[PDB]
């Protein structure tokens, strides 16, 4: 019987490989919903005559 | 108006001498805000 948690041990002291790596993942999917978010757009000059 | 989950507000306010309920005239709405949700609404209420 055994406690599944277990911690991370945080030190600035220990090795580079085992440093804590904060990860943001992004999950990307497309359903039938009316698309909203899009990519950043670009404006230019206005030109007359 | 519901077209096809959008929602389309519309507010007309001018004041009035009416006596009861209605007055008698001419006045044609202005667009206010449209709501992109898409929710089916079959039944509604008011709020006091």
């Amino acid at each position: 019987c055994y406690f599944p948690l277990q911690s991370y041990g945080f030190q600035p002291t220990y090795g580079v490989g085992y440093q804590p790596y904060r990860v943001v993942v992004l999950s990307f999917e497309l359903l039938h919903a009316p698309a909203t978010v899009c990519g950043p757009k670009k404006s230019t000059n206005l030109v007359k005559n | 108006k519901n077209i096809d989950g959008y929602f389309k507000i519309y507010s007309k306010h001018t004041p009035i001498n009416l006596v009861r309920g209605l007055p008698q005239g001419f006045s044609a709405l202005e667009p206010l805000v449209d709501l992109p949700i898409g929710i089916n609404i079959t039944r509604f209420q008011t709020l006091h």
